[PDB]
């Protein structure tokens, strides 16, 4: 009793930390899964903010009168 | 101390010998030696003893749990019950390893107490102990190492859908 009662653990301790630690840990594994997931959809289809390799910047099209009639 | 009635013991049957002649009886003397040598110091000693226990009072009591409810009331995945389903499973596996280990030592105690004629008064427990056994075999056996739950409750499900195939097969 005096082991138990000046080193160890209750098992309420230990048993609540498991369940938080396993709380933890569900969350990280099916963010793990969800971010895999919307990365392979996100590059099939492009609609996302992550796959965009940069196209023509439009600002120095300048449209004015030029020379020639017929552009 | 102990329940008389999860530990049985049958009554006692002493019979008192009549001597037919007389040399007498060495260890008659022997045992009343025996008493006086050994039965009143141990005695002094162990009430000694008990004097000092009960000087002062400890106590220890019994670990109690709850019936968190099942596995069959656990999803898909949620962590934080199947946790508490498997625990108590697992638990219940112990305790019930123990009721087996309680049927098997009746069942020596029964070999033991009764003597050279071991089919008299020990039927009804080698047949409760075939019960329990049978019972035993049945639902916790052919599963192996890595038994979690969910091992268990697949053979539930498989067992019983063999008999109902088989009472389908017997309608």
């Amino acid at each position: 009793r005096w082991i138990a009662r000046t080193f160890f653990d209750a098992p309420e301790k230990n048993y609540e930390r498991t369940m938080a630690i396993l709380q933890i840990e569900s969350e990280k594994a099916e963010l793990r899964l969800k971010e895999l997931e919307v990365r392979r959809l996100m590059r099939a289809k492009g609609d996302g903010p992550w796959f965009q390799y940069p196209t023509i910047d439009k600002a120095l099209i300048d449209h004015s009168p030029k020379a020639t009639p017929d552009n | 101390s102990w329940d008389k009635d999860v530990y049985p013991e049958p009554p006692r049957r002493t019979p008192a010998p009549s001597p037919q002649t007389s040399l007498p009886n060495p260890i008659t003397y022997l045992t009343k030696a025996f008493d006086l040598l050994v039965d009143r110091p141990v005695t002094l000693v162990r009430e000694f003893i008990e004097r000092q226990h009960a000087k002062n009072k400890y106590y220890y009591y019994h670990r109690e749990f709850r019936r968190v409810p099942d596995i069959t009331e656990c999803h898909e995945k949620d962590v934080l019950c199947m946790f508490e389903a498997e625990m108590q499973w697992k638990r219940d596996y112990k305790v019930d390893q123990e009721i087996v280990n309680i049927i098997q030592e009746r069942l020596k105690a029964c070999q033991q107490r009764e003597g050279e004629s071991h089919r008299q008064n020990c039927a009804k427990e080698l047949q409760q102990f075939t019960q329990v056994v049978k019972a035993y075999q049945d639902r916790y056996h052919d599963l192996g190492a890595h038994y979690s739950a969910r091992k268990c409750l697949a053979k539930q499900k498989q067992r019983m859908l063999a008999e109902r195939k088989a009472t389908k097969e017997a309608a």
